[PDB]
RNA sequence: AGUAGAAACAAGGGCCUUUU
């Protein structure tokens, strides 16, 4: 591995890509926790922070945001692995029966 | 001895000196009469008297449609068109280019017609303003509009096109519209007539066609369904082969070679070819906008009900246009020292005092006038629709028939707007003929006349298009494009950067040689060094920006690293076109000059733009003549939007690269992102808990002040 | 299922399809253009004639079919009621060019070229402003020596010229090119000779009838004849100047490869060889007194001004004996004037003045608008003088273009290196030198017999013309030299034996002679053009005599 | 800081009035786009002459003013004008300074640290610079050239990428604290954004033009231009120095910016799996997908998926093509019949039935299209232009250079358009066996035609004999073809013209979304066949380096 | 771009996109709808979540 | 750091280590090598009796 | 006077709008 690229690891040639939930000393500037967050019902009871107190959360909790431009949202720091293609794929296949 | 330049024409070719002839080394030449001529053509050539009235205007309208009458000196225009060879020969195309094809192009040309948002409408040549009655730009236009819009019923919350056009619909049955000024307001007719008004502009900034000495500037309640229906021609155009509107140079140099190939391998051993350079006369002013409006409803029959309704706006729009008399006739007494200035408006009352020829050309176009406009029901005029026309016309050159067929006869060729090129194929003159008067018939028959002197022929490879003359080779007027290497008039840095790009095209291109890019590379240094005032270090020149170079250069090592702006010499040539100097020159220069000049924090810096920024990359003075002029109760608006946009950038510094998007109004953002920036600092940074409640209570003031306001 | 669409919503939203159109609900699902009632009235209106109503015009259009037949038969009829004549130009032939009749074309140009005399002197470095230069050929004597009388050989308003002078001179004496306002240059810069404005509320019939106010008569342009001092021009800017470096070049950059080798090498011949003719001197007065005379127009407007007519050179390069490196030369040839250029907007006018040196006396029908003074004498010997003056003016484009003068030198030089290149490519060798030492080029006719020089001489031919087209450009010119390209399409068609053809030739030649008006240019070049298809006409056919 | 409190202050100052007020609380945020526009609206017709009597004045420019006061820059050195204290009608905030007020801060004024960030920024003109110095130029020679018009690509770059993938890498190396949601592409290429971020960090910079910069460092300028040798980015960016119509500067640019070795390596691997999926019976679209998801390759020095640079690159090649077709990648017009390349330029036509008896009488199916149609064809070094008229190929011209490559091109055109009596009598050489079905997936008869050619030259012979033949005629015997692909001879075949100069390509800026069967053919809204697995090579054995076929 | 589809085929996959146009075709309703159906068509799909 | 055609000699360490991996010391394409011997000297010749 | 063209300029607003 690499400090360049701390998001894989090579395994007898082979390459894994490793999840950004958490960022070590290597990684850089909140772009390694992105996959451990995720959007959630709003909910104006949770606090409104910045980008970098982002580290200090506990997993399992909410928290408002605001991301871009006149736009806010509320984020939650649980993941989830799972995509729409196998979704999508699998579920059109049992329809055609 | 006498002296005849010509004589070289003898011994040699004529292409490769016909950038001779064209004089484009010298400064090119620069009202009512032309207007007013023109209107007569245009009515003289509607071959018919038929006649009707608007219950709208109660003006009479001449038919200039299926009316054709007069069939003498038919070789002269002709406006008239008979609907049912045009829908015809459009039919013979779609067969040709295969079935679903009108339909693919219409459903893309409304993939982006619905997404369009209507601010890609400030963007475009002048147009007039139905308010002031003086031709702007687009934008101010626009802001008027919307302003007096919001200003008569309420805010436009619309962002997209569609909810644009409908709004002018609505404005077109209103019964009061206001606007400001220095507040008036007015009925329904009066703003139709001034909506449907068009004005003229005497630019005709390309040499070109001498004839084309004027050009539309129509007003905003026409543009969009002008853009829908040039967006729908350009679609339909691009996958065409005979047409060579929007391609540019090599394209349509490899169109008319394969075409040639394609010819020379497909006629027989008993069959010769033949090339005809043609140009279209009255262009402008035989295509009649009815034609146009059948030939879309035919196009959107199996599309959606919506185009249907779109696409035939601005041709009925056209159909009831008005025109609009400029600067009226001037008087004067026999000496020419008093003299007296009167508008057209005013023209049908001192109608005696003018020359006869103004008598005789006037009187007749006294009912069709109205006030300093008059009511044009037809023709059209330069720049409107261009791809259409070019449409209409490729639909001949498709044309096919049995009689062709059993003379071993057929044409094909290649078109652009008002410019042709021919390419009859028979076995003996006599059919050649024949076949040219067909083509020249079926041409008639659309309104689509032919210039008998400006149009000439000959064998197959002789031929000219679009200033282009050609033959087994391809001859680069190069002459074309003079004016092109030239200091265009932005900043230091820039121009000498375009310049060699310029030379480089041309070089591609144009097939520039290499000694004739040298010169034309040093007489573009030496425009650069005298425009802006400077020279190099060297030479023995004295002056203001020479006096400190001089002072100065004691401290430097190695000159070669200076730029041209700044005392420099000329480190550059034909392999070094494609990179500017202030790139090729940097390990050169010495150490203490170089931070200095790319220092980031410099006072005049402000950001194709192929280019380096440096403090060289300064802005040009504003002119001033305005000041004395009653024109700045307009700056109000403007220096308002001004401050609320670069507020807002100050606080979203990517404000002008990404597009913002979101749910929120500015107010919102600004006061929870300078909330959150407070937060961040004070956690940290140097801020203190006074400056912080400070902050937060002048933030929720103004907001609330915001919301109360209204 | 919040995250996708969060992700699809930003996504329209970045699309503007973040509307109800893309996302109605279930009523909102119809949009339609709302079809207001006057739009309707209209598009009922504007219909063609057989139809009155849109709904039978898209009827008839949604469901027209093709009748091949009934379309053919128009087409003929519409093909035998027009009768299009078709002419081979071998069979009808193109007649004579027919100039128009009157008084000679004079000239016009604002500058002599070859009746015009300087006074020279060597350039130092520090003085080289046009207001230190005038001066310092000031103190010499000779310009003050001149003293013109009040008896002009020709011209008009000479009590206003002289007085011009004198006034002109005591600026120059007091170290201020600066003039005031007396009635003689009121008259000559067109001071007060603007009209007076008149408005109509003001305005009645008694007001009419005291003073006729009838809408001004154009009195357009008058015709000339054709001018037969043009060829002594075109003869004497082919000649050298007794000097060189008379326009400003930059310099040639460092070269690594063949290429710009060959290209530095071939601009410096050329180069060398055009520096040195008179034409070029011409082209670099032009240059610096427009640059000078518009620095003027924008810094000292509301002004009248002083500017003198000069320019730079440098005496030729000897062998190495005698002296070596020649020195440079500061020459002058006259003085000129401006009068208050409030250049408001482009395409104005500020009339100015041009006071002329020569040692040649006038033709009337040449210098026609000059006012010629005999002054006295100067040396070489001692020889009388002369002092052309007239009045004129110019424009900010004008000026822009005759300082953008170094474009003929483009032009030749494509032309050109575009021969040698196609000379060179045809036997894959390099021959350039060759083809400018020995391809003999037609230059004129002496003698009734051809003449012929290599293209090392005649690229001087082609730099007048060009120069010319700068000079004389007009509207004229223009139609002119547009309308030309058919002949010489067709006589290139003659040429390979192309059966040329045409609809109507003598519109045509109508077109050409409607443009050919009291511009010299026009003249000469279309003489020249039948001339040209008369000398050919003993090669060729397509052409009448 | 106290710049935030005086921000804060103007939005009151702003906010108190009404019609600010309502515009910042009515509509969303992008209407700051449209208000953009409205505002300094000014332009000019000829910039050049206004240049020229602008800069004449003594004070031209504009220039801020509390940065000049800052920088300590005075009103004069040795007695020359630098600015004057004054206000400007739009700015409000600047005032007017002179020419000679510039020169003055480069020779002596306001020193920096550093500034090599610049070599980043404008980093493709240093790597142009570069590759001209690393060049080693030969002579000069004069001769006529055959330049050939298309459509190339002028820049070279790496990762070429697309817009809505850059918008967004703007901001997360510019403008973090304003940035989106993470995208997709963002999370992939996570070292990528990391690298582009260490450099722009911490320093003193103008970002739009970073921004600017970085839009042209990942966009390859495509141009139809003519062309003349190879075809690599690297000459296309300098042609205009290396040859014209009639004269070339010779030089050797082989090797320099290891780009064709890409798109060869990314084609193998397409190769490669495509075959491997091709064992496959009932499923080998599923499998394609999987080994396309299951694998990855090495760029450089980053790891990039290769489903993500197949939609990315532009190689018209039958075996790209499918990828790109399996994933749904729409893409061009361009067909592929075996090595060949094709292009319709205009006609039409329908599928139509017809039969042929291989040995004595054996019936097989083989299909043809309806109406006349040209179609502009491309080999190795040769260009033809041909038409298609019901199972004939009526007329063909080509501008090759070659006579292998000509009789190649030919052959392959006339099986292309079934012309001749072998489709309608197919030769004893051919059997069963050879048919189709090497182990069930049928041939269509004219790839079967293809690789009984492939394999004997005298198969191409007698194919070509099929053409009628005839006696060169007087004049045509320039224009003429023989059997060895002669440029004239005393017989030549028949309907053939020849000529010296390639044929320009044709040009559609057009996209189609195309499909494909269980056979790996894929289809175009018709019958008509863009690509498949046999008009590929067949097998061969190569080393893969930097790749992760991560599926078992 | 040059069609609603391909723009769905952005950020949606291509079954979903082909199933809302064979509906669309079913309905004959404007193509300019294929956008809705294929959402709420992948809603259900990751609804279902094996 | 210091050097002249740095580009050369990556491609060619490039090709270098690909000819290992396939266990074979050749190197098929000739383009650096091919210039970087040639820098010494190359070009034509033009015999005496075409002079 | 003059320019140039097929009409416009020959200042306009209330004091303002110098180096090959």
């Amino acid at each position: 591995w690499s400090k360049a690229d701390s998001s894989k690891i090579y395994c007898h040639g082979i390459a894994i890509r490793v999840p950004l939930v958490v960022g070590d000393e290597h990684m850089d500037t909140s772009l390694a926790l992105l996959e451990g967050f995720s959007v959630c019902e709003n909910d104006p009871r949770a606090p409104m922070v910045t980008r970098q107190d982002l580290i200090d959360v506990g997993f399992g909790q909410k928290v408002r945001l605001f991301v871009g431009q006149g736009s806010v949202r509320t984020f939650k720091r649980t993941a989830s692995q799972r995509a729409a293609s196998s979704d999508v794929n699998k579920n059109v296949k049992k329809i055609k029966m | 001895m006498e002296i005849n330049p010509y004589l070289m024409f003898l011994n040699n070719d004529v292409t490769s000196l016909i950038s001779t002839t064209y004089p484009y080394t010298g400064p090119p030449p620069m009202s009512t009469k032309y207007t007013l001529e023109t209107i007569k053509r245009t009515y003289d050539y509607s071959r018919t008297s038929v006649e009707k009235t608007s219950k709208v205007f109660n003006i009479p309208r001449r038919k200039f449609c299926n009316c054709l009458e007069d069939k003498d000196e038919l070789v002269k225009p002709t406006g008239n068109v008979d609907i049912s060879s045009l829908l015809g020969l459009a039919e013979m195309m779609e067969k040709r280019m295969g079935e679903g094809f009108f339909k693919h192009c219409v459903m893309e040309a409304e993939t982006e017609i619905l997404k369009m948002h209507f601010s890609r409408l400030t963007e475009g040549r002048q147009t007039y303003d139905w308010t002031s009655e003086r031709n702007m730009p687009a934008a101010t236009a626009l802001q008027l509009t919307v302003d007096a819009i919001k200003e008569t019923e309420g805010p436009f919350k619309g962002t997209t096109m569609l909810e644009y056009c409908n709004k002018m619909i609505e404005m077109l049955d209103w019964k009061e519209i206001k606007f400001k000024k220095v507040i008036d307001s007015i009925k329904h007719d009066e703003f139709l007539i001034r909506a449907l008004t068009i004005n003229t502009m005497a630019k005709d900034g390309e040499r070109g066609k001498l004839q084309r000495r004027a050009i539309a500037t129509p007003g905003m309640i026409v543009r969009p369904f002008s853009k829908i229906v040039e967006t729908v021609a350009q679609k339909i155009c691009e996958k065409l082969k005979e047409s060579g509107l929007p391609v540019g140079g090599n394209e349509k140099k490899a169109k008319l070679k394969t075409t040639v190939t394609s010819l020379n391998a497909r006629m027989n051993s008993d069959q010769f070819a033949v090339n005809i350079t043609g140009d279209n006369s009255k262009w402008n002013e035989c295509q009649q906008p009815e034609a146009y409006l059948a030939l879309l409803a035919y196009i959107t029959k199996d599309s959606s009900d919506l185009m249907k309704d779109l696409c035939s706006v601005a041709p009925v729009l056209f159909c009831n246009k008005f025109v609009k008399l400029g600067q009226g006739i001037r008087l004067s007494n026999k000496r020419k020292t008093k003299e007296v200035i009167i508008k057209a408006e005013k023209m049908g009352k001192y109608k005696n005092l003018m020359r006869e020829e103004y008598k005789n050309l006037f009187e007749p176009l006294e009912k069709y006038i109205q006030k300093d406009v008059c009511f044009l029901p037809g023709g059209m005029l330069m720049g409107m629709f261009n791809m259409l026309s070019t449409v209409l016309g490729v639909s001949t050159l498709c044309y096919m028939d049995e009689e062709l067929k059993a003379k071993g006869c057929f044409w094909t060729g290649l078109q652009s707007s008002d410019d042709f090129v021919l390419f009859a194929v028979a076995s003996n003159w006599s059919n050649i003929h024949w076949t040219i008067r067909r083509f020249n018939a079926v041409c008639k028959l659309i309104g689509i006349n032919m210039s008998l002197e400006k149009s000439y022929g000959s064998l197959p490879e002789l031929f000219e298009f679009t200033s282009m003359f050609f033959d087994g080779e391809f001859v680069s007027n190069l002459a074309m494009e003079l004016p092109a290497f030239t200091t265009a008039g932005v900043n230091e840095g820039v121009d000498f950067t375009a310049a060699m790009s310029i030379i480089k095209t041309n070089m591609i291109n144009n097939s520039l040689s290499p000694s004739t890019a040298l010169m034309a590379l040093r007489i573009c240094l030496q425009e650069f060094r005298a425009t802006y005032r400077v020279h190099p270090w060297d030479s023995r020149v004295k002056g203001g920006r020479m006096k400190i170079i001089n002072e100065f250069i004691k401290t430097i090592e190695n000159k070669d690293g200076l730029l041209i702006a700044d005392g420099g010499k000329l480190m550059n040539n034909i392999s070094t076109l494609h990179i500017p100097e202030e790139v090729l020159k940097f390990e050169k220069m010495d150490e203490q000059y170089r931070n200095r000049v790319f220092n980031p924090k410099n006072p005049f810096t402000n950001f194709e733009n192929e280019a380096v920024v440096s403090t060289h990359s300064f802005r040009t003075r504003a002119n001033r003549t305005l000041l004395n002029t009653d024109m700045r109760a307009m700056m109000a608006e403007e220096k308002r939007y001004q401050m609320v946009c670069d507020m807002f950038k100050s606080v979203f510094e990517s404000a002008d690269i990404n597009p913002p998007i979101g749910a929120m109004s500015i107010g919102e953002a600004i006061e929870e992102k300078l909330l959150e920036r407070a937060k961040m600092k004070r956690d940290i940074g140097a801020i203190e808990d006074s400056e912080y409640e400070e902050i937060k209570d002048i933030i929720r003031d103004a907001k609330k002040a915001r919301l109360e306001s209204r | 299922i919040f995250s996708f669409l969060a992700t699809a919503a930003d996504f329209l939203r970045k699309e503007n399809m973040f509307n109800e159109i893309f996302l109605p609900d279930n009523e909102e699902t119809i949009i339609e253009m709302k079809k207001g009632k006057t739009f309707l009235e209209l598009r009922d209106e504007s219909v063609p004639l057989p139809f009155q109503t849109y709904e039978q015009m898209k009827d008839y259009c949604e469901k027209f079919k093709g009748n091949p037949r009934e379309l053919a038969s128009k087409v003929s009829q519409m093909q035998s009621n027009i009768k299009l004549p078709i002419k081979h130009y071998e069979q009808n032939k193109f007649r004579q060019i027919r100039l128009p009749k009157g008084p000679m074309a004079p000239y016009t140009h604002k500058f002599l070229m070859e009746e015009a005399w300087m006074f020279t002197k060597i350039s130092d470095p520090e003085r080289s402003r046009a207001g230190e230069i005038l001066i310092d050929f000031f103190k010499k004597g000779n310009l003050s020596a001149i003293r013109p009388k009040d008896k002009p050989l020709q011209g008009k308003y000479p009590i206003h010229y002289k007085n011009l002078w004198n006034q002109i001179k005591a600026a120059i004496a007091d170290r201020t090119m600066v003039i005031n306002e007396n009635d003689h240059s009121e008259f000559l810069g067109g001071i007060g000779r603007a009209s007076k404005k008149i408005p109509e509320i003001s305005l009645t019939q008694d007001v009419i009838t005291t003073e006729g106010l009838k809408q001004s008569e154009n009195k357009l342009p008058e015709p000339r004849s054709f001018p037969r001092w043009f060829n002594a021009e075109w003869m004497w800017a082919i000649k050298d100047s007794d000097l060189t470096g008379w326009v400003p070049m930059a310099e040639y950059p460092p070269a690594d490869n063949e290429l710009e080798d060959y290209a530095e090498h071939l601009n410096k011949t050329m180069e060398g060889v055009l520096q040195g003719t008179n034409c070029a001197r011409e082209m670099g007065k032009c240059i610096l007194t427009v640059g000078a005379l518009m620095t003027e127009c924008r810094l000292f407007p509301g002004k009248i001004k002083v500017v003198p007519i000069y320019a730079r050179s440098k005496e030729r390069k000897s062998m190495q004996e005698g002296l070596p490196v020649p020195s440079e030369m500061d020459c002058l040839f006259g003085i000129c004037v401006k009068s208050k250029s409030h250049l408001n907007k482009d395409d104005g006018m500020y009339t100015i003045i041009t006071f002329e040196f020569s040692i040649r006396e006038p033709n009337l029908e040449k210098h026609q608008k000059y006012t010629v003074f005999e002054a006295g004498h100067t040396t070489v010997r001692e020889v009388p003088l002369y002092l052309y003056c007239r009045t004129t003016a110019l424009s900010k484009i004008k000026n822009d273009w005759l300082s953008k003068a170094r474009r003929c030198f483009i032009t030749t030089m494509d032309t050109v290196e575009t021969i040698c290149l196609r000379e060179s490519a045809k036997a894959e060798e390099n021959l350039v030198e060759k083809t400018l030492n020995e391809k003999q080029m037609w230059i004129g006719k002496k003698n009734g017999e051809l003449i012929a020089q290599p293209l090392r001489e005649a690229l001087r031919v082609q730099l007048v013309q060009q120069f010319y087209f700068c000079i004389y450009n007009d509207s004229q010119l223009e139609g002119f030299c547009n309308e030309q390209k058919k002949i010489l399409m067709a006589l290139e068609g003659d040429k390979k034996n192309k059966s040329s053809f045409g609809f109507n030739p003598e519109g045509l030649l109508e077109k050409i002679e409607e443009c050919l008006i009291n511009n010299p240019m026009c003249l000469f070049m279309a003489q020249r053009l039948n001339e040209l298809v008369i000398e050919a006409s003993k090669r060729g056919a397509k052409f009448f005599k | 800081m106290s710049l935030l409190l005086t921000i804060a202050k103007e939005y009151k100052r702003l906010c108190q009035d009404a019609k600010a007020a309502q515009m910042m609380t009515v509509g969303t945020v992008s209407n700051y786009t449209t208000f953009k526009k409205w505002t300094t609206s000014r332009k000019e017709k000829n910039p050049s002459l206004r240049m020229r009597w602008a800069m004449s004045s003594k004070f031209p420019i504009i220039a801020n003013k509390r940065m000049l006061e800052e920088a300590q820059i005075p009103k004069e050195h040795n007695n020359v004008a630098l600015w004057e204290d004054t206000e400007d009608v739009s700015k409000r905030d600047h005032v007017l300074a002179s020419a000679s007020c510039i020169n003055y801060w480069n020779f002596c004024g306001p020193c920096v640290n550093n500034s090599e960030v610049i070599k980043e920024v404008y980093k493709s003109r240093f790597g142009r610079l570069e590759r001209r110095k690393e060049i080693m130029w030969k002579e000069l020679r004069f001769t006529l050239v055959d330049r050939q018009r298309r459509r190339v690509d002028t820049q070279p770059v790496e990762q070429r990428l697309r817009t809505g993938e850059i918008k967004d890498l703007q901001m997360w190396t510019l403008f973090e604290d304003e940035a989106p949601l993470a995208s997709k592409f963002i999370l992939d290429n996570y070292g990528l954004v990391k690298e582009m971020r260490s450099k722009f960090a911490n320093k003193p910079l103008n970002k739009e033009v970073v921004a600017h910069m970085l839009e042209k460092q990942f966009n390859p300028e495509s141009r139809f231009l003519p062309v003349f040798g190879a075809i690599r980015p690297e000459r296309m960016e300098l042609i205009h120095a290396l040859g014209g119509e009639t004269w070339i500067q010779e030089a050797n640019t082989a090797g320099i910016s290891n780009v064709d070795q890409r798109k060869n390596d990314i084609r193998a691997v397409c190769r490669k799996v495509c075959l491997a999926a091709n064992a496959s019976i009932m499923n080998a679209k599923s499998k394609l997908v999987e080994y396309i998801k299951s694998t990855s390759m090495r760029i450089g020095e980053t790891e990039r998926k290769l489903e993500e640079l197949i939609l990315e690159t532009d190689d018209v090649s039958p075996e790209v093509t499918l990828c790109k077709s399996a994933l749904g990648g729409q893409l061009g017009k361009t067909l592929s019949f075996g090595p060949m390349l094709l292009k319709k330029i205009s006609g039409s036509g329908v599928k139509v039935k017809d039969t042929v008896y291989i040995q004595g009488v054996r019936a097989v199916q083989f299909e043809y299209w309806s109406e006349q149609e040209e179609f502009y064809g491309e080999y190795k070094s040769a260009t033809a232009l041909f038409s298609r008229k019901e199972r004939s190929l009526e007329w063909i011209t080509i501008g090759g250079g070659i006579n292998e490559d000509r009789k190649r091109l030919l052959a392959m055109c006339m099986i292309f358009c079934r012309d001749g009596d072998y489709f309608k009598d197919a030769p004893a050489t051919i059997t069963m066996a050879d048919l189709s079905t090497k182990l069930g997936r049928e041939i269509p008869y004219q790839y079967v035609m293809m690789n009984w050619i492939q394999k004997s030259e005298d198969n191409l012979e007698a194919l070509l004999y099929s053409r009628g033949i005839v006696e060169t005629n007087p004049g045509k015997m320039g224009s003429s073809m023989g059997i060895d692909g002669s440029k004239r001879a005393i017989k030549s075949l028949r309907a053939v013209t020849i000529q010296s100069g390639k044929i320009d390509m044709p040009e559609s800026k057009e996209k189609i979304h195309l499909e494909l069967s269980d056979n790996l053919e894929a289809f175009d809204s018709s019958g008509r066949i863009v690509a498949t697995i046999l008009d590929l090579p067949s097998d061969k054995k190569v080393t893969f380096q930097d790749v992760s076929f991560q599926h078992p | 771009s040059k069609t609603f589809a391909e723009i769905a085929e952005a950020f949606l996959e291509p079954e979903a996109v082909r199933i809302a146009k064979e509906a669309v075709e079913e309905y004959g309703d404007h193509e300019r709808k294929i956008i809705q159906i294929g959402i709420h068509f992948q809603v259900c799909c990751m609804f279902c979540d094996e």
